[PDB]
């Protein structure tokens, strides 16, 4: 297939994000971060390894 | 030996979100890990290991 | 996990009464006991097996 | 800071008798029943040495 | 030989499957007239009259009629179809005009209907607009939900209960019946 | 030629599984929502297993 | 400082109801065997 199965718009493959914040404790290590997929992107949950 | 740095990956498991297709939008996805070395290596002989 | 005493030969469960609206089985197995750490709480200080 | 903290975290951190009567019953009951199987013993030993006697 | 102000047979439900599961009667509410004098009762029959005239109209006013009450089944023109109005959708992009503008040389950066009026871009006067339906493919037709439950099974009076031809006994009144079969069914 | 009498002990041993008990009618799988997870008593009532 | 904050952890780490019901058990089993014991006299006396 030729026409809408990718696009042009020079944009990222796979994607880094660093952690906004964490704690670690004795024996806990919390890490958030600020998954953001932006508009004109379904990306997926499966792919997403730490 | 001892002394090994290591560069693990940790896939996600839990079922919910496995294999979930996010649409846009803006998340804050974090996750709590444990430090506790007699839970995340496994021996062979069975030793305690903390 | 219901517990079993040690040398003891029967394990006596009860559930009382609920509605058993798409039950589809049971499944089991018994564990001993230094091979299972409690996930109700963060690290406990029991689990010593490795 | 980290001792402070230590504590929230590790904070919360984690007998029976039965009638003496009736054991005391039931190991009455054992006790007869050793001497019977002792009693039937000796009956059944003394049984072979006659018939070996005989043979003699 | 029943009373003539039977107490109304309350429906429960069984939230999962979607369907009534049995009757009772109501046996909550209820007037401890035993210690009332003769004047008395004659008000609490008037009462209990009263509520067994509601019920037989509020069924009537509101309730599908049907030859079996309580079916195992409901057909997918009677139960409530969630029906959305179609959803629209702006294309963004051109598939022309980017696939003519990035052969040149130019890098960019940032059946339902083919509706093409004349986010956006310069180099093109050209939009699209997607009409899709937003519904299902085809209706529901398991189970009731709640909003209907509480309206296809209001209380039913039941007048004179046990009287002539078993066969007519409201069997959906048990709550282990069974339609199909025509028997009470269960491992227990 | 010089044997002696002897006494069988059979004993058999399986590891990772656990051990089924559908609640269907014949044990079987025909469904995912099983035979008995639908029958009328079990649907409409509490009881209370032990 | 890593060692520290690990012996922290390493430091960190360390009702006869059932017992009755396994002993009665067990007698039971027992007493089944010496009701067996009848029928091997029994046979003793036939030759």
């Amino acid at each position: 297939p030729t026409h809408d199965v990718t696009t042009d718009r020079s944009q990222r493959l796979t994607l880094r994000f660093v952690p906004v914040d964490r704690e670690a404790t004795t024996y806990l290590y919390k890490a958030r971060f600020t998954l953001a997929v932006g508009d004109n992107r379904v990306l997926d949950m499966a792919s997403t390894y730490f | 030996g001892r002394y090994v740095p290591f560069h693990i990956q940790v896939p996600q498991k839990f079922f919910a979100i496995k294999n979930l297709l996010l649409l846009p939008g803006s998340y804050t996805y974090e996750w709590n890990f444990r430090k506790d070395v007699n839970m995340i290596l496994q021996s062979s002989l069975g030793n305690d290991l903390r | 996990l219901y517990p079993i005493p040690a040398k003891a030969t029967n394990v006596p469960i009860s559930i009382p009464s609920r509605n058993w609206a798409a039950f589809r089985g049971w499944s089991f197995t018994r564990l001993k006991t230094k091979e299972t750490p409690s996930l109700g709480s963060g690290f406990d200080p029991y689990f010593v097996y490795s | 800071a980290a001792a402070a903290m230590t504590a929230t975290r590790l904070a919360s951190s984690y007998s029976s008798i039965i009638a003496e009567e009736k054991l005391l019953a039931l190991l009455a009951e054992l006790e007869a029943l050793s001497r019977q199987l002792a009693a039937l013993t000796q009956q059944v030993s003394e049984l072979r040495e006659q018939q070996q006697q005989q043979n003699k | 030989m029943s009373k003539e102000i039977p107490t109304p047979y309350m429906w429960s439900y069984q939230p999962q499957m979607g369907l009534a599961a049995g009757a009772s009667q109501d046996y909550s509410t209820r007037m401890n007239w035993l210690s009332a004098g003769p004047s008395m009762i004659s008000r609490v029959n008037g009462v209990r009259s009263h509520r067994n005239q509601i019920l037989l109209e509020q069924a009537a006013v509101t309730s599908t009629p049907r030859a079996k009450l309580n079916p195992r089944n409901w057909p997918s023109t009677l139960v409530y179809q969630e029906i959305p109005g179609p959803t629209t959708v702006l294309l963004p992009r051109d598939a022309l005009a980017e696939v003519r503008m990035t052969n040149s040389g130019v890098q960019l950066a940032g059946s339902s209907i083919g509706l093409r009026p004349d986010g956006r871009s310069s180099f093109t006067p050209n939009q699209a607009y997607l009409t899709l339906q937003s519904s299902s493919s085809e209706p529901r037709s398991g189970g009731i939900g709640t909003l209907q439950f509480v309206e296809e099974f209001v209380p039913s009076v039941y007048f004179n209960p046990f009287s002539g031809s078993p066969g007519l006994y409201p069997d959906e009144f048990i709550p282990n019946f069974d339609a199909v079969r025509e028997a009470v069914d269960g491992y227990d | 030629q010089t044997a002696v009498p002897s006494v069988t002990q059979k004993k058999f041993l399986c590891d990772r599984v656990m051990w089924r008990i559908p609640f269907s009618s014949n044990f079987m799988s025909m469904g995912a929502l099983t035979d008995l997870g639908q029958n009328m008593l079990y649907a409409n009532s509490a009881h209370a297993l032990d």
